[PDB]
């Protein structure tokens, strides 16, 4: 029995990699009668690593829902709780890589109203987790800021793994970078991320790494990122994805679009996963109005082709409609200066008599309603 | 705090012991510091001797005290108070070979003398005794061993120990030295001990006023070094 | 306290778990409580209360909505705040007697 | 006139001298007891003020009898008067009764002693605190004996500076099903904790009482459980 | 106080009047003949 | 005719011009006491209208506790440059003259004040306001200590509803920490100031670097 | 300019370190001059320490010193240089470097 | 004033150390026992209860003194050990003269007279313990004793020394019924007592530690009650109150 557990575990072992998914999923339904004969308690572990096994064998997600339900089934008949918990939340995870709209939510939600009963808080603190990142995935913030606040507090508590106060960091960078507000305290999260992902979770911490330099970028403060990744810390990861930030910071230091474009085009593994990045560029089209000041100031000076489209930083003729996008709102408060030669910039419409009389004359004609009913009754 | 236990022996709040704590600063008022240094096979105690008057026999001065055959100490702290621990320790000692039939261990000798001092620390009816003492002697696998006890009847094993005004910058500059990985021979514990006292006085001290005592593993008695021989290390050390 | 001088000596007792409802509607009136809430449970969960302590849980539990940016307090939301405005201190070795 | 006495009674509650001699026992290196299924294991931050100072000299886990081991926390002094006392009651017990002396009366003999000192007079009471350990019975036993003369059980204890935050960390991470390896760990954890600096084989004592007796673990086997985490 | 129809003096002030460099009598001999001027008076004191 | 109004709180409103010139983002790492100082005290002035659409009357007295060093005061003077409300700090003592029971003086040139322009804020430190020469209990002494709490603690009740003159606290003194201040409706919310940690360490470490 | 403190202390506790704040704008004036707080301690009788008739004003005074020292009053390149040996206790914060 | 020395009587002849000790007692776990024809109780609170603490010392607050004897502590712990050593030794030393169990009122006068002693001498303080003791003798049957730091001692059908005692005693005066206690009548009105004078909600076992006497077969046969008996009696209440609901 337990050589033949043993056994299951390299067996599965190959199966995660020389066999085939379907070999693997069918080994998990022949261990199940060989669940029931080993220790229940020794038989949730080994369910988490056939699972992960399955996770490491080519994914099939329809299989892989499927085989987990049939394994929800199996501890729901056996009626062992510390399973079908486990269970739900490598469903979630499961879920999370799908990006499922609310089912990663459903699963997440009916797991805490147990979870809370139960007294299992490590498993509670992951799934409130599970719950942030969801909600970050769907957008709505306050509620996954919530859920965070919330897994923090039960695991201020109880003691913490490495990777759960790593996952945990994270997600407060995560969250902190979202808002905007500070990234100051978002560097900080990521990096003790980071610290706690070191040696623990290769994988893992390559990710935080990016984050943390993202951070110095976004901080207005790029020179910073190059040190960070030269730092003794951060080479052991250092690769082509340490690159991208490394240009991106140049750019932004550069305050060149086309910098900042060249690296964006150059590394198109590290754009996909922050679009943090593009708001950054965003920043940079208003960091060259001053540039188009001078081209709307080409008038007062030399006006040449449009002044507004054609000449600013030459380039394409695109560049109208970032133009007009500012145009809308605050901005340069001309409205289409391509066309004078001496340029006409400028807003002046807060006349205090106009607004003045505005709302006095409505005030004032509210008496000569009042007064006519004070003056119609006693006439009639 | 103050204005509590600064008449009696009794626990104060923050638990602070006031007059055994004064204790300690009574054997700064002696105005004399000791230095003892241990070595790969030598154990050495040196003092500075200050004769206030000529008419003063420099042999009577002496703080430096054989205990037994192979054990010696330097005695820093009020006179009286460092003669009465002086017999008890060679009573002890005595008694160890009387009782046990074996010289004491160095160590064992400090157990019994701090622990003479710690009960009048409990029990009121005694002032704690303001000296301190240094013991050195040679102990078959343990090797040279430098010791030293406290009013208060802490005890403990110290590869270099000073005590009197100048102890803290004296163990500084132990400390420096000691960080060094060089094992010290006799001359060169000879040395460190003089210079040690040399830097923290600045006296520049003739042979008279430093008295040294070694004990060594070729040697196991504690000998008291004499004046000429004292002067030939002083001025090998100057170069 | 000569009764001539001060002839009564009416005294404020902690409020009863009666009470401790009653002063607790009175906090919650321009609050808007969700349905479901269960102000009476509320009033059980903190005992001894000081009354002003029933106050400051409806304070507390509007300020986890406000730092949530909604209006609509909820049950939960009164009891976090109740073991807020509670508190517990604890000495060890001192248990001697 | 209360506060400088233990003879009197406070004017309402209790005798301060006692609670100050608490404060000393508050005042001391952190000391850290975890018993274990199959044994107890106990801890001490040792650190010498000065590099001079020898780490081979005072031992602060001192072994009482072959099964029975004390640490403390509190004036130091005052500890070796105690480990001598409880070592000597240890031996009367067994040229009485030709038995070891069982954990927990050593430590009901050991309260006695120290509440003698607690009483009416000129004599002030210790300022020590244990952690007596034991492995009688076929149980592994921890205990607590305070300078008042209460005695009191401990699954796992703290004792010294940050006591409360050693004590909330041993909550989270004590168990019960747990070897005296796995106990081992737990105790460097809560030493580091609390620790002003980098433990080292020199800075930690750890002492074990499992079903063969009481040994101070030697420096090199420290290294090896401070060395791997922990 | 706010359902009172009669006057109402708040006087949960400690003593700065009497012998110190300030005034006489001022906390009670004035305070009453403060209330006697208004006959329906209630005086609340929170010391 | 009648004459401006004369006189102003210590030298003048706000800590007069001497604002302290400590910025929010110089105080780093304080993230969780800052957020909540600035709901009991900058947040009611700015946004009152938030407050009563939940009707809970805003927070108003704050306990700052900590072990020294820990950064409260650095908030409380950055509060303080962040203000847009008459925040004379008005430590306990500074222009204050001898007196028995003190608290009333400085707590009624805070109601002009807040009145004069905006819901003014206090922190208390620099508590030896008292304990001025003609002072001293009958016997007891300490009584008259106590007279001072009594004082403080009439005062602190509830203070010009809206324009609430907030009281901030970080003294780490049980004698006054009596359970009366600490009731709510005193000290309405209390801040634990933690030794700085790993991750709040790197912020302060960065920021002074 | 020498802070012996007797003329600083005059009729109110607390004018003392608005007078001291006098004093280092006089000081401000010169440049080269340093200010130098001999016999600070020193004052009429003897220095009030915490006390139920006088209190610590002196090391009230001090703290409020460091507060004139940093940030509100140092320009000009002046040293408020605290030379002196009187004071009975020196504050551990003014220690700090 | 006329504090500090025991030795010293105030003007008004009031030893206000011997006082204040007494009054001490209050800041300590609450004992309470019934007389119970045919049987004898003693209940006491199980106070600082912790998660760490192992509790593997049979009892805390209860110790037999004899085959037929047992009292409950509350008080300075230190002084407890010191006190119930000395009634062990006093049960055995007249056992060794008269070859007899002691009577429960001497054993009770004996050390009474001891805590007594303390009083009028100068050196020592007042003694901080006060006892309840629980036995059978022959002379005078079941009988239930209360001893003070004062050293006086009475005998009480029922009593309450640590806590809350004045609501005990009023709840046990007006619930308590002369020769009606039968055993298990008196375990019920001290679970109901204790639940009023504990804060503790819902009485949990190991809050509370009963001890009860009884005469078995001619042979006194004192029991600490387990903690599943202590919890059958527990839910007993508990379902008495659920009973006791709509009608009250
Ligand atoms: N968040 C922070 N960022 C940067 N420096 C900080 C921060 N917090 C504290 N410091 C530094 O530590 C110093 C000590 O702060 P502060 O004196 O306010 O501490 P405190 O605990 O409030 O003590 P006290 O109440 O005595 O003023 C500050 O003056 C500053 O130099």
């Amino acid at each position: 029995v337990q050589v033949k557990e043993q056994s299951i575990l390299e067996l599965g072992s190959l199966l995660a990699k020389t066999g085939q998914a379907a070999e693997l999923g069918g080994l998990l339904k022949y261990v199940r009668p060989f669940l029931n004969s080993i220790s229940k308690a020794k038989a949730a572990r080994l369910v988490r690593s056939l699972l992960d096994l399955f996770l490491d064998m080519e994914a099939a997600t329809g299989q892989e829902v499927e085989l987990c339900l049939e394994c929800i089934e199996w501890a729901k008949s056996e009626k062992r709780t510390f399973l079908r918990q486990a269970l739900e939340a490598r469903l979630v995870s499961l879920y999370f890589d799908t990006k499922r709209y609310q089912e990663a939510l459903h699963l997440g939600s009916q797991l805490l109203r147990e979870l809370k009963k139960m007294d299992d808080k490590a498993l509670l603190v992951e799934v409130q987790l599970l719950e942030s990142k969801t909600y970050h995935a769907l957008s709505n913030l306050p509620k996954a800021r919530a859920a965070l606040t919330s897994a923090r507090t039960t695991a201020n508590a109880i003691y913490c793994p490495p990777k759960l106060q790593a996952t945990l960091d994270m997600q407060s960078g995560i969250i902190h970078a979202a808002e905007e507000k500070d990234w100051k305290t978002a560097y900080s999260y990521f990096y003790e991320a980071f610290e706690g992902y070191d040696s623990i979770d290769s994988p893992k911490a390559i990710t935080s790494l990016k984050y943390m330099l993202l951070c110095k970028i976004m901080l207005n403060t790029p020179e910073d990122v190059q040190a960070l990744v030269s730092g003794k810390l951060a080479l052991r990861y250092a690769g082509r994805q340490t690159e991208a930030l490394k240009c991106v910071a140049q750019a932004s230091k550069n305050r060149s679009l086309a910098d900042f474009e060249k690296a964006l085009t150059d590394y198109r593994a590290e754009l996909r996963d922050d679009p943090i990045i593009s708001t950054h560029l965003a920043k940079l089209y208003d960091n060259l109005l001053e540039q188009n000041l001078i081209r709307v100031i080409e008038p007062f000076s030399r006006v040449q082709i449009e002044h507004i489209s054609s000449l600013i930083k030459l380039s394409k003729a695109d560049v109208e409609r970032k133009l007009s996008q500012m145009i809308l709102d605050k901005k340069f408060h001309g409205i289409l200066d391509q066309g004078e030669g001496v340029l006409i910039i400028f807003d002046e419409p807060p006349v205090d008599k106009t607004y003045e009389a505005a709302l006095e004359t409505i005030q004032n004609m509210s008496k000569v309603v009042d007064s006519l009913y004070n003056k119609a009754k006693k006439l009639t | 705090s103050a204005g509590f236990d600064r008449h009696i022996t009794i626990f104060s709040p923050e638990g602070r012991l006031y007059q055994v704590e004064y204790a300690f600063k009574a054997i700064n008022q002696g105005g004399l510091t000791s230095v003892a240094v241990r070595g790969k096979d030598c154990a050495v105690i040196v003092t500075q001797k200050k004769v206030p008057d000529k008419l003063l026999d420099s042999s009577t001065v002496t703080h430096l005290f054989k205990i037994t055959e192979n054990i010696g100490c330097v005695m820093t702290g009020m006179t009286a108070d460092s003669r009465s621990q002086v017999q008890r320790a060679r009573y002890e000692a005595a008694n160890w070979k009387y009782k046990y039939g074996y010289e004491i261990p160095v160590d064992m000798l400090c157990k019994r003398i701090a622990d003479i001092s710690q009960v009048y620390t409990q029990n009121a009816e005694m002032r704690p005794l303001g000296c301190c003492m240094i013991l050195i002697g040679i102990d078959e696998e343990q090797g040279p061993q430098v010791y030293k006890c406290d009013p208060a009847g802490y005890y403990c094993g110290f590869k270099a120990t000073a005590a009197g005004v100048k102890q803290t910058e004296s163990t500084s500059f132990l400390e420096k030295k000691v960080k060094k990985k060089f094992d010290w021979t006799f001359e060169q514990t000879v040395e460190t001990a003089i210079t040690c006292l040399s830097t923290v006085l600045s006296i520049d001290f003739k042979p008279s006023e430093i008295e040294v005592g070694v004990v060594t593993v070729e040697n196991p008695k504690f000998r008291i070094l004499t004046e000429a021989e004292i002067d030939a290390h002083l001025v090998a050390l100057a170069e | 306290l000569r009764p001539g001088r001060i002839d009564r000596k009416i005294e404020f007792p902690p409020p009863n778990e009666e009470a401790r409802l009653d002063i607790l509607k009175i906090h919650s009136r321009k609050m808007n409580l969700t349905r479901g809430i269960n102000l009476r449970k509320i009033a059980e969960l903190m005992p001894g209360a000081s009354g002003a302590e029933v106050k400051g849980v409806c304070t507390e539990a509007g300020m986890y909505a406000l730092r949530e940016r909604r209006v609509h307090v909820t049950q939960e939301d009164f009891e976090m705040a109740v073991a807020k405005v509670m508190q517990k201190d604890s000495e060890k070795n001192m248990s001697i007697k | 006139g209360y506060s400088f006495s233990l003879t009197t009674f406070s004017p309402s509650g209790k005798l301060v001298q006692i609670e100050y001699a608490l404060a000393a026992v508050a005042g001391g290196a952190p000391s850290v007891g975890i018993k274990a299924a199959n044994g107890v294991v106990l801890a001490t931050e040792k650190k010498q003020k000065s590099i001079l100072y020898d780490e081979r000299s005072v031992h602060k886990v001192e072994p009482i009898t072959k099964h029975i081991g004390l640490v403390y926390s509190g004036m130091g002094p005052d500890y070796r008067v105690l480990v001598h006392r409880a070592r000597k009651l240890a031996q009367q017990y067994y040229l009485v009764y030709q038995e070891p002396i069982p954990t927990a009366q050593l430590v009901q003999r050991v309260a006695s002693v120290m509440q003698e000192y607690t009483q009416s007079g000129g004599v002030r009471p210790f300022g020590v605190s244990l952690l007596i350990c034991g492995w009688n019975e076929g149980r592994p036993y921890l205990f607590q004996s305070d300078p008042s003369g209460a005695y009191f059980a401990w699954k796992a204890t703290a004792m010294g500076k940050n006591y409360v935050n050693g004590k909330t960390f041993l909550e989270k991470r004590y168990n019960e099903d747990l070897e005296l390896e796995d106990a081992i760990h737990t105790a460097i954890l809560t030493l580091k904790e609390s620790f002003e600096g980098q433990m080292t084989e020199d800075n930690i004592e750890v002492g074990i009482c499992n079903e063969a007796g009481f040994r101070r673990l030697t420096p090199t086997e420290v290294k090896d459980y401070l060395a791997a985490i922990a | 106080a706010h359902h009172t129809d009669c006057t109402f003096i708040r006087v949960s002030g400690s003593e700065l009047v009497q012998k110190f460099i300030g005034e006489g009598a001022r906390m009670v001999r004035e305070l009453f003949v403060m209330a006697r001027e208004h006959a329906p008076s209630i005086i609340f004191m929170d010391e | 005719d009648v004459l401006p109004p004369e006189a102003d709180s210590s030298i003048m409103m706000l800590t007069s011009d001497q604002k302290p010139d400590v910025m929010y983002a110089d105080i780093g790492g304080m993230d969780i006491q800052k957020q909540e100082v600035r709901e009991a005290v900058e947040l009611p002035l700015t946004h009152f209208e938030l407050y009563k659409q939940i009707g809970i009357d805003p927070p108003r007295g704050v306990l700052m506790y900590g072990p020294p060093g820990c950064g409260k005061t650095m908030l409380a003077k950055a509060v303080a440059h962040h203000t847009t409300a008459a925040f004379i700090r008005v430590v306990g003592s500074e222009f204050v003259q001898k007196y028995l029971g003190e608290g009333p003086r400085m707590v009624r040139d805070v109601f002009r004040l807040a009145k004069e322009n905006a819901p003014a804020i206090i922190f208390i430190d620099e508590i030896d306001a008292i304990a001025t020469k003609r002072f001293d209990a009958q016997t007891g002494a300490d009584r008259e200590v106590q007279r001072i709490l009594l004082e403080l603690l009439n005062q602190m009740d509830g203070f010009d509803q809206n324009v609430n003159v907030k009281v901030i606290m970080a003294t780490n003194r049980a004698d006054t920490l009596d359970p009366a201040l600490l009731r709510p409706g005193r000290l309405d919310r209390k801040i634990e100031f933690p030794l700085p940690d790993r991750r709040q360490k790197r912020l302060i470490f960065s920021t002074i670097t | 300019l020498k802070v012996v403190s007797s003329s600083i202390v005059d009729k109110y506790i607390g004018e003392s370190a608005r007078l001291i704040r006098e004093m280092f704008n006089y000081a401000r004036d010169h440049q080269p001059c340093i200010i130098f707080m001999d016999e600070i301690d020193a004052i009429g009788g003897r220095r009030f320490s915490e006390g139920t008739s006088a209190d610590r004003e002196i090391q009230r005074t001090l703290m409020e010193l460091l507060n004139q020292m940093d940030g509100f009053d140092t320009l000009h390149r002046v040293k408020m240089i605290m030379a002196t040996n009187r004071p009975d206790t020196l504050d551990p914060a003014l220690l700090r470097p | 004033r006329y504090d500090s020395r025991t030795t010293i009587f105030s003007p008004e002849g009031r030893l206000y150390q011997v006082e204040y000790a007494m009054e001490a007692i209050g800041h300590a776990g609450t004992c309470l026992g019934i007389l119970a024809n045919d049987g004898v109780l003693l209940a006491a609170e199980r106070r600082n209860i912790h998660k760490l603490l192992d509790e593997v010392f049979f009892s805390e607050k209860i110790y037999k003194l004899n085959e037929d004897m047992a009292c409950s502590v509350a008080g300075i712990t230190s002084d407890a050990n010191v006190l119930t050593n000395e009634l062990r030794l006093i049960a055995q030393r007249y056992l060794l003269q008269y070859q007899e169990p002691i009577p429960c009122e001497q054993l009770v006068t004996a050390l009474c007279d001891i805590k007594q002693a303390y009083t009028q001498f100068g050196g020592k303080r007042p003694f901080g313990v006060s006892l309840l003791y629980i036995g059978w003798d022959k002379h005078y049957g079941f009988q239930l004793y209360q001893s003070d730091p004062s050293g006086n001692y009475g005998g009480w059908k029922a009593t309450c020394i640590g806590n809350n005692s004045a609501a005990a005693v009023s709840m046990l005066k007006q619930d308590y019924k002369e020769g009606e206690m039968t055993l298990k009548s008196a375990l019920a009105l001290a679970i109901k007592v204790l639940n009023k004078t504990m804060d503790v909600s819902k009485l949990s076992a190991e809050k509370v530690e009963i001890a009860t006497l009884t005469r078995e077969n001619g042979k006194t046969v004192i029991r600490v009650l387990k903690q599943k008996e202590v919890e059958q009696l527990i839910k007993k209440h508990e379902e008495e109150e659920a009973k006791a609901e709509r009608e009250k």
